[PDB]
Parts: structure tokens; C-alpha cells; sequence
RNA sequence: AAUUGUUGAAAGGGAAGGGCAUUUGAUCAGACAU
RNA sequence: AAUACUGCCAGCUGGGACUGAGGACUGCGACGUAAGUCAAGGAUGCUGGCAUAAUGGUUAUAUGCCGCCCGUCUUGAAACACGGACCAAGGAGUCUAACGUCUAUGCGAGUGUUUGGGUGUAAAACCCAUACGCGUAAUGAAAGUGAACGUAGGUUGGGGCCUCGCAAGAGGUGCACAAUCGACCGAUCCUGAUGUCUUCGGAUGGAUUUGAGUAAGAGCAUAGCUGUUGGGACCCGAAAGAU
RNA sequence: AAUAUGUAAGAAGUCCUUGUUACUUAAUUGAACGUGGACAUUUGAAUGAAGAGCUUUUAGUGGGCCAUUUUUGGUAAGCAG
RNA sequence: CCCUGAAAAUGGAUGGCGCUCAAGCGUGUUACCUAUACUCUACCGUCAGGGUUGAUAUGAUGCCCUGACGAGUAGGCAGGC
């Protein structure tokens, strides 16, 4: 196989033009981002200047992270952790917010942690512990490539499209959110803030849907 | 239900459309604004213990 | 046979090390370490005594001197983590720091068959350490106490905070 | 033999793979067969049936060799016939010139009727002949001449 | 720690290489790992399986299953492909020319193979002839005919022929097997 | 053989995303937004201010 | 081997023994010498 | 207007600690028109001292912290529960008859030489006739009867193969196996043909009946682990009973 | 009431036509099983599936104890159930 | 909150010392300490998925790549001395 240039070549145009769109395609979801938050904030302004109240809508994602340890945990609760894949004790897991997964944190309520996390919390999930499952064997998210060999079918072509599947909850959520391991998650830095864990955080505790406090903890865990 | 999907298919079929057959769970409120017009909020605050006995 | 022979023995060859990307780019010196500076030896042969620094070397080190009429301190090297960068600066462009090179100060080593070491300076050396010292000793006599303070040494005194002592 | 056996991976464990609380005893449940009736009635019961009581006549002094009468179907009559001999006979189907199977001679008492024949005529000695056996043979071209 | 969902380092629970020392049959399955390793036909991969498989597990293939397989449509001039034993049956008369591969052949059967016009094949002159297995028509011997089989699984009113040594009028159909004494299993 | 984390190594955060270049060179991240003036109304301040 | 004598070393404020880590004393291999 | 608070930056930058895994290149990418360079699929560069007990190992000791006596029965043992003063040697799931599952092997509707004969370099090895044992036929108490309507059947799912197709898939064939509906053999209950030692024979056709059955054989023999039974039966142990 | 609890959320399905029958209806009426034809990527809610299904054989065990909650006998018990 | 109610036998126990705008009680906010837990890395092993015919320093039971996991009496099996 004398011939490596005319291969060469392929590859880098091949290359080039996946750079090239991806390149776009993160363009245009920096755009609808800032579109979507300058609209949202515009929104509440108007609502208020005219005398009323914009009502955002409920988040569409949660981000759910386990608290507990693995002793001592009653079947109902310890099911529905097996299915929302929070095994070890610091895993966490993006779901999808309707009445079946709210039905599912109410259930494992004493035992997780879970908010809405924001495009900079979950873009820094993806990038420092983002690990694939391909093949059944946890593959880190170091390449593009390897994104576009098992998500190419749904369109997820990049990391960042796989960010905006995850933050916009679309119509291959639930295959992104699949193919995205379990973020094994570290002991927050600085600790949880409070002396005692296990007590809802609303309580004055650490578990339960702390909704927008979560960024900092989960921050904090990365 | 089974009728009806066939129903609903049908038509979207005919109509070059996508069928979305299947149900949804409870999808969370989309945003939305309320107004004040003869709305003014009334302030609640506790009501102090009384024995009714 | 005592022992039989194995079935596989390992290759002998020695593979070369993969193509290592640690391309080595200049050292960055800190802001206190300005030519011309009054540094203090914190270690070596001449610890505490307080030198001047001319010129960073083409390896991490800092060629510093006495000046050796003052405090006996030659034309040597030394390393900028050795040394304490105080704020007692004096001009240096009046002396020439181009001679001076890592291959200046090159030991003719001696072999280890010797071990006879049991029992001399350089005149090149010397007559550039007299003519780089008489160059900067007329800077140094500009201002009032600078030639008396490197002839003294360093050295902590008691209730001495180094987290909290300026330099 | 003797190294392979676990008795030797079970040297350094206390109770030598027999347990710590019943420890093995002599005979916790009894001699062989005992309690069929008993203790062991659930067991004897699941895997054998029919075991207790009695059914069926005595037969004082019965001998094997009056009831001596192997069967042989016709897909095994071919058989019989010495190999060479085989495709000589199936090729040249005659009436005339049938073969001659002598079963008891070859050791087999009654002839049944399990699966087909060559339609070839054979002229078949048989102690016994099932019905269907001597029908099958009769439609291929044969006889079954009962000898003794 | 990990709240296991799955037995841990548990086994595959499928054998990988035959359990024997037969050094052709090692042979064999190198071959076929070979083969199976490099070509994306399934029928290497469904014979180098069938290669590891034990003496119950590859049941003798009769010449009469082998003639009953080629009376199939659009098989009269496949190859079959046998892993295990091909048997001398007797009660078959007239035998179609084929060719037929298996591992060891009775000497029955390869005589009445050969005089049928066909010829026999050992599994390397398979891989030879077929790589990929092109036309061919894997046959497979009957599992649950064997003696052991009709034992398992007995209970009450399951009818799975009781072990009993000696069979007779006396054993094992008194009290409990009519129901004139006792019950009925 | 190595994770390396693109938060930390620039080298790496360009290989993930194309778009960081751009981003840095914009300074997307400390965007200026367009300074709107829109007064609340007086029903929503004294709602507000209320007892 | 249990057990005992002498010599030598060491420790020892109502047990001795042990694990982790090092100071101290005694003792010791390998490698540059290629 | 600022600031506090919260949040973001694919903003910059300083100090500290641990790690250096891999070993020709390959991949992704950045800076450069380019060559090439690079912090880009894991450490390199420069320098110093020692080159021997210096590092390190072993051992004794000190110090800091921890450290209950082992085996056994037990829900629970350090137990004020039992055995153990110490040491050397001996010391406890073996063998056999019959077997169950699994596995290896030889032959395979056959299989098993070794009861015996022949032979022998002599308890070895080699050869062999006739039978018998098991299997190829089951069922019934027994008399007895005794397994193809058919391409050894129909339906469903089937690995694999074949045809078309770039593939997705479609069609054909579909062994093994699984479910089910039927056919046949036997038994039980029925129906009772030709006929006739006129009381014998049981043709044909049925049954929410059942059998350890047939439905293009899968067994025999040897060896092995495990398990079962009788044996002293893993080792040691009675009060007793008999001659 | 709460907590627990059964079932369903399709491909072994649905729709159209017409086949078999000794069952059934006054009746091809109906019942069951069928021939042929039609369906899409959302094939009939969510989540997860670490492979799914299946077989043989066998060990030890068959003295239990405690904690929250519900609860029986008892005044109660480191009581018994 | 404190005091009386408040009596048990060897000497004695907020663990001890001891503590009084506390080193007590109630409450709030930070900083900090450390598990065989969590995160990253190395190594050992196991399991699983794979790559490798090229003559072969041979051996395909060999070499190599990727991921996850690792507690345990009775007991089972395997590899070994």
C-alpha cells in the first residue's frame, strides 16, 4: 500500500468538513441559549412593567445525585435507584421531569440530592466526567468520534451536541442520557456546608430537591 | 385505544403527517403569564391559636 | 537436570522509548529577581551573606558576586530558590556580563579512581572578579550604607515572622 | 484416584466439608430403606410411585425360557440377509427366486411390522408374525411360512 | 462500595474449547477460531460452537436424517455439515449421492455414503472446500431421545419414567401408580 | 492511555470544540448586554412593599 | 525438639508476646568497577 | 450611580503536595501559506554528591497508636463455658458390590477379548470361537396383542444455509429444541363384519380414559470428580445382650 | 382511608374479504382456527436492562437473634408469640 | 433553666481531667480533624468483550488491547505447594 497521500488527504477533508459543521452546529446553540435566557429575562421585565407575573415554566431535567451509602436500604427505594442507575454511593444521573420520574425522587427522597443543574454545570459534567458505554464498557467522551460512532443514528454528532440534547430535553434524550455513563461524582469540596447530611435540605439538611442550589454542590463534588 | 390509534394513524398517514401515537406521562407546565387585573393578591399571614373549646 | 530449562525465554532486545513530548521552553524567572538586585545566600558554602545579582545564565542559574572586595563572595552560580530577592536593588550596567557562560565556570573533573584527595585559583578568574568587583564598588559607593550592609551577613533574630518579614 | 479427590482439598478445613451443626453422624435418617412408610414417605412417594403393596398373580417356578420370543420389525428383516447377497436380491425382485429368511434360525421368535420394506418378494420363516407384519410382507410379494 | 444489581465475576457459563486433549480436534477449533476470528459468516462461528460440545451434547446423526435433510427443497446439492457422528442406518434402502462432512464416520456409514456415489469430507477439507460455508446445511443429531433424558424432571403426575433398576410386574406399579391401591402417582 | 480533562488543558478543549477558539477571541463569556430601561408598575411595587 | 549449663549481646516501675512507622546498635546482598 | 448577594466567563495569574503508568510510527488537534513546530493517544532536560552499609533488607531495642486466647457448641465466647503444662513421632471421608448426574475416550444398532481356549521373552503383552449381559419394542395382573392414511403429519418460533438486494429487509429451506393439534402400538370401556365345531372369530368405527410407548434408532464398554445404599464405613466412645 | 395489592398499555395485534367444522344458530347466525391483503420507523406509557431463556446434579441448612414501625398474652421483663 | 420531691450497700465515674458571660443548656454561620467510604493513578487477580498465522524466541493453553469488579462462616468449584 504505497498509495498513504490520496488516504491522507481523504482524512483530513473528511475531518475538516465534520470540524467545519461542528464548528456551526456549536454556533447555533450558543445563539439559542443566549436567545432563550435574554428572552426569558426580557419576558419576566415586560410581564412585571405591565403589572403582571411571568410564571417560568418548571424545568424540564433534573440532575440526581446519591447521598446514601448502600447499607440498609428498603427494596422499593433500593429499585428505584438500580433503575435510575445511582449504584455507588456518588453517582449521578440526569432524568427527564414528568409524573413518573417525579413519582421516582419522591420514592427515593432520603437518599439522593437532586436540582435543576445549568448549562455550566452540566457542560463541566460532560467535559471533565463524561464517559460513554459503548459496547457495555464505560469509554471516556475524549473524541468527537466516538460520540459519532454510536450517536450518529440520532444526530448527535459532537460533545456539544450531546450537552444540548441533555439541556433541552429532546426527542433523543432518553438515548443521550443512556449512552452517558454514571457520573461517579467526588466528596464536595469544602465539604456539604452542613453538620448533619440526612435531613431533607429543606429541614436544614442536604438531600431532597434543593432545585437551583444544586450547581454549586454538584460543582463542588466535580 | 387500539381503534382509535388506527384512527388517528390513518388520517396522519393521509395527511403526510407524523402520528405521535404514543400517550406521554404529565409533562411540566409550560410558562405562562398571569395578570393582577381584579387580582390584587391578598396578604395571608398566620392566624393566632385560639381555644374554641 | 537441577532445574528444566522454560519454555519461553523473553526477548533480549531493548526497545527504544516511545517519541516524548516535553520540548523544554526558557525558564521564567520571577518579577523579584531583576538583574542588579542585593540577594541573600540562604544556603551553600556562603549562607546569609548578601551578593549582587548580574546575569541569568544560559541553564536555571543566577551568576551573582560579592563583590568579592566586600564580604569575600566570588563570581559564582546559584539558584534563584536558594536565594531571597530583597528590595535593595543597585544599578548594573556599568560592569560586562557577556564572558560569563555555563562553560565559564567548567570543573575539570577528576576521575574516582584517584581517591588521593586527602591534600590554585584560576588567574583568569581572579583578574575578572577584580576588574567586574572594582566595576561595581563605584555604584555601590553612591548611596551611604550599601557597601557596610553586604559586608554583613543575614540572619534571623528572635521574634523574626519570615511569613511577615519584608525583603 | 486419590489425589484428585476433594478429601485432600478439604485437609486445614475443620469440619471436612460435612458441617459444623449436623455434623455426620452415623446414620441420622435410619438403615437403607428405612421409614418408607415414614419419615421418608414424601421422598418415596415423589420418586417411586409404585412401590408398596402388591399387584398382578404369582407365577411358581416361572422360567424365562418358555417366554423366550425376541421381536424383530421389518425395517431390521433386511438385515438378516448376508450383506453381498443384499442388492443381488433387491435388484432381481422375482417371485421366482425370493430369498429365504430363515429368523429363527438367526435367533428372533415373532416378526412385527414397525416401519417399511422393498418391494421385493421374500419368503419369510417366522415362529410368530404380527398382523400387520405378515399383511406388509404378503402386499410386497413374499410369504410368512410359520415354521418351529 | 456498589450496590450489585448482577452476580459478580460470574462465569459465561458456555464452553470455550472442548474439553479434551485430542490434539486434532485442538486442531479443529484453531482452525475454525481462525476462521470465525476473520470471516463474518455465522456458519463458523455456529461450528466452531459445536466443536467444544460434549459426547451427550453431539448426538450421532443417522444416514436416514442425512436423507431426510437432502429430501428438503432446494437442498439436493447442499453440503451437510455434521459436528459429531454420522451413523450406518439400516433401515434406509436407497441412499442420494451427497457430500457429507462430519468428524468421525461409522464404518456403516461411510460405506453406504461412498456406494451411494458420494463422497465423505472430514471438517479441515470443509474449511478448504467452503470457507464462509457456502452451500451448506448443518444437521444436528436428537438431544432428548437419550436414555438419561426420559428420568428428568419426575414428580407426581408428570410421568417421567421412574429410575427403577429391574423393571417388572412387582416393582414400581403397586400402591400409588392405580388407583385401586392407594391413589394414582 | 491518558484522560486528559479539556476544562484544564486548553490544548484539549480545542480538539473537543472548535468553537472555543472563536469563543475566547469574542469574549463571549463576559458578553455586554444591551442595557434596557422598563419601570415595574406601580401594583406590582406596592404588592411588593406591602404589609 | 521440648528442657538445661556456660559464654556473648539486648531489654526489663504489677505479665510476655503481636501489627503499622521510624530512630538506635549489629549484620547483609546487588551495582556502578560496567 | 455605586456596592453587597447570587450566578457566568471555552478570563488571567502565583504558591504547595502526590503521581511519571506506556515504550519505533500510526489517532485527534493547535500554531504556522509552507517546511516544520507544539503543553496534541502517560517525563523529559540540566546539574551535584556518593559509588559504599550511604540508600535499602533482616534482626534486637526504644518510642507513638492500636493489639483479650486459640479450637468448639452456640443467637451470642476473652469469658467466671469446655480441651489445651511443653515437645517429637503416629493420628482420622478409605476400599469394595451395586448405582444416579456430568465429563473424556473407543466402537456405534451395535457393544463387552481376559468364563475359557491359543500363545507367550510368562501373574505381563498379543490373538480368538461359542454364548451370555445391555441395547435395537412397548404395554397388560395375565391370557396375549404389538408400533407409516400421509413427503413419518399440521400449525407457531426457530440457529444456519439458499435466492434477490450496497444495506435495510423480503422470500424459500428450515436439523436440534419448545408449545399445540392429530396418526399408530398397548391397556380399560364401548360398537359388534365376513363367517360359523352355533359358539367360537373379532372386521370396522369411537372414548374430558392412561403407558415408564412409535412417530428415519443411541446404546454398550472403560476411566474420572461428585453423590447414594450395604458393608467396621471419617476417627474414638456407652449403660447393655449372647456363647 | 394511607401504605400495600390484581390486570392491561399490541406483532402471539388490529382492520377488510372468505375458507374448515361432526360444535352452535331459525338462518354462514355465531364460536374457534385459518387463506389472502393493509399497517411503520412513535410497533402503541416511563425508567433500567449489568445479556435473555432453559436443564441436570449436588453441598450446607432446617436451634436463630436484634432495631424502627403495626401488634397479642403479661403489671412488667435484657419475657414469650 | 435551676431547686425540693430524690433512700443502698467495696471507692468511682458527662470516659477522665476538669469546666461557671463555660469546656453547661437552646439556636445560627463559618473554619477545621479523619474511615478499609468517594474521586484520580499504579500494581495484583477475576470476569466479560475483542485483536493477532507472519516465518515465528518456538508455545494460539501464547502475545496483546478495552471495561468493570474484588467483604464473607457452613458449603461448592477451580488453580496450585
Amino acid at each position: 500500500a504505497e498509495q498513504v497521500a490520496a488516504e491522507r488527504a481523504a482524512r483530513k477533508a473528511a475531518n475538516k468538513e465534520k470540524r467545519a459543521i461542528i464548528l456551526e452546529r456549536n454556533a447555533a446553540y450558543q445563539k439559542e441559549y443566549e436567545t432563550a435566557e435574554r428572552n426569558i429575562i426580557q419576558a419576566k421585565r415586560d410581564a412585571k412593567a405591565a403589572g403582571s407575573y411571568y410564571v417560568e415554566a418548571q424545568h424540564k431535567l433534573v440532575f440526581v445525585v446519591r447521598i446514601k451509602g448502600i447499607n440498609k436500604i428498603p427494596p422499593k427505594p433500593r429499585k428505584v435507584l438500580q433503575l435510575l442507575r445511582l449504584t455507588r454511593i456518588n453517582s449521578g444521573t440526569f432524568v427527564k421531569v414528568t409524573k413518573a420520574t417525579l413519582e421516582l425522587l419522591k420514592l427515593i427522597e432520603p437518599y439522593v440530592a437532586y436540582g435543576y443543574p445549568s448549562y455550566s454545570t452540566i457542560r463541566q459534567l460532560v467535559y471533565k466526567r463524561g464517559f460513554g458505554k459503548i459496547n457495555k464498557q464505560r469509554v471516556p467522551l475524549s473524541d468527537n468520534a466516538i460520540i459519532e460512532a454510536n450517536l450518529g443514528k440520532y444526530g448527535i454528532l459532537s460533545i456539544d451536541d450531546l450537552i444540548h440534547e441533555i439541556i433541552t430535553v429532546g426527542p433523543h434524550f432518553k438515548q443521550a442520557n443512556n449512552f452517558l455513563w454514571p457520573f461517579k461524582l467526588s466528596n464536595p469540596s469544602g465539604g456539604w456546608g452542613v453538620p448533619r447530611k440526612f435531613k431533607h435540605f429543606i429541614q436544614g439538611g442536604s438531600f431532597g430537591n434543593r432545585e437551583e442550589f444544586i450547581n454549586k454542590l454538584v460543582k463542588s463534588m466535580n | 385505544r387500539v381503534k382509535a390509534n388506527a384512527a388517528k394513524r390513518a388520517e396522519a398517514k393521509a395527511q403526510g403527517v407524523a402520528v405521535q401515537l404514543k400517550r406521554q406521562p404529565a409533562q411540566p407546565r409550560e410558562s405562562r403569564i398571569v395578570s393582577t387585573e381584579g387580582n390584587v393578591p391578598q396578604t395571608l399571614a398566620p392566624v393566632p391559636y385560639e381555644t374554641f373549646i | 537436570t537441577a532445574q528444566q530449562a522454560p519454555k519461553w525465554y523473553p526477548s533480549e532486545d531493548v526497545a527504544a522509548p516511545k517519541k516524548t513530548r516535553k520540548a523544554v521552553r526558557p525558564q521564567k524567572l520571577r518579577a523579584s529577581l531583576v538583574p542588579g538586585t542585593v540577594l541573600i545566600l540562604l544556603a551553600g558554602r556562603f549562607r546569609g551573606k548578601r551578593v549582587v545579582y548580574l546575569k541569568h545564565l544560559e541553564d536555571n542559574t543566577l551568576l551573582v558576586t560579592g563583590p568579592f572586595k566586600v564580604n569575600g563572595v566570588p563570581l559564582r552560580r546559584v539558584n534563584a530558590r536558594y536565594v531571597i530577592a530583597t528590595s535593595t536593588k543597585v544599578s548594573v550596567e556599568g560592569v560586562n556580563v557577556e564572558k560569563f557562560n555555563v562553560e565559564y565556570f567548567a570543573k575539570e573533573k577528576l576521575t574516582k579512581k584517584e581517591k588521593k584527595e586527602a591534600k590554585e585559583i584560576k588567574t583568569e578568574r581572579v583578574e575578572d572578579q577584580k576588574v567586574v568587583d572594582k566595576a561595581l564598588l563605584a555604584e555601590i559607593k553612591k548611596t551611604p550604607l550599601l557597601k557596610q550592609y553586604l559586608s554583613a551577613s543575614f540572619s534571623l533574630k528572635n521574634g523574626d515572622k519570615p511569613h511577615l518579614l519584608k525583603f | 484416584p486419590s489425589r484428585f479427590t476433594k478429601t485432600r482439598k478439604h485437609r486445614g478445613h475443620v469440619s471436612a466439608g460435612k458441617g459444623r451443626i449436623g455434623k455426620h453422624r452415623k446414620h441420622p435418617g435410619g438403615r437403607g430403606m428405612a421409614g418408607g412408610q415414614h419419615h421418608h414417605r414424601i421422598n418415596m412417594d415423589k420418586y417411586h410411585p409404585g412401590y408398596f403393596g402388591k399387584v398382578g398373580m404369582r407365577y411358581f417356578h416361572k422360567q424365562q425360557a418358555h417366554f423366550w420370543k425376541p421381536v424383530l420389525n421389518l425395517d431390521k428383516l433386511w438385515t438378516l440377509i448376508p450383506e453381498d447377497k443384499r442388492d443381488q436380491y433387491l435388484k432381481s425382485a422375482s417371485k421366482e427366486t425370493a430369498p429365504v429368511i430363515d429368523t429363527l434360525a438367526a435367533g428372533y421368535g415373532k416378526i412385527l411390522g414397525k416401519g417399511r420394506i422393498p418391494n421385493v418378494p421374500v419368503i419369510v420363516k417366522a415362529r410368530f408374525v404380527s398382523k400387520l407384519a405378515e399383511e406388509k410382507i404378503r402386499a410386497a410379494g413374499g410369504v410368512v411360512e410359520l415354521i418351529a | 462500595g456498589i450496590d450489585h444489581t448482577s452476580k459478580q465475576h460470574k462465569r459465561s457459563g458456555h464452553r470455550t474449547a472442548p474439553k479434551s486433549d485430542n490434539v486434532y480436534l485442538k486442531l479443529l477449533v484453531k482452525l475454525y477460531t481462525f476462521l470465525a476470528r476473520r470471516t463474518d459468516a455465522p456458519f463458523n462461528k455456529v461450528v466452531l460452537k459445536a466443536l467444544f460440545l460434549s459426547k451427550i451434547n453431539r448426538p450421532p446423526v443417522s444416514v436416514s436424517r442425512i436423507a431426510r435433510a437432502l429430501k428438503q427443497e432446494g437442498a439436493a446439492n447442499k453440503t451437510v455439515v455434521v459436528v459429531g457422528t454420522v451413523t450406518d442406518d439400516a433401515r434406509i434402502f436407497e441412499f442420494p449421492k451427497t457430500t457429507v462432512a462430519a468428524l468421525r464416520f461409522t464404518a456403516g456409514a461411510r460405506a453406504k455414503i461412498v456406494k451411494a456415489g458420494g463422497e465423505c469430507i472430514t471438517l479441515d477439507q470443509l474449511a478448504v472446500r467452503a470457507p464462509k460455508g457456502q452451500n451448506t446445511l448443518i444437521l444436528r443429531g436428537p438431544r432428548n431421545s437419550r436414555e438419561a433424558v426420559r428420568h428428568f424432571g419426575m414428580g407426581p403426575h408428570k410421568g417421567k419414567a421412574p429410575r427403577i433398576l429391574s423393571t417388572g410386574r412387582k416393582f414400581e406399579r403397586a400402591r400409588g401408580r392405580r388407583r385401586s391401591k392407594g391413589f394414582k402417582v | 492511555v491518558l484522560k486528559k480533562n479539556p476544562l484544564k488543558n486548553k490544548q484539549v478543549l480545542l480538539r473537543l470544540n472548535p468553537y472555543a477558539k472563536v469563543f475566547a477571541a469574542e469574549k463571549l463569556g463576559s458578553k455586554k448586554a444591551e442595557k434596557t430601561g422598563t419601570k415595574p408598575a406601580a401594583v406590582f411595587t406596592e404588592t411588593l412593599k406591602h404589609d
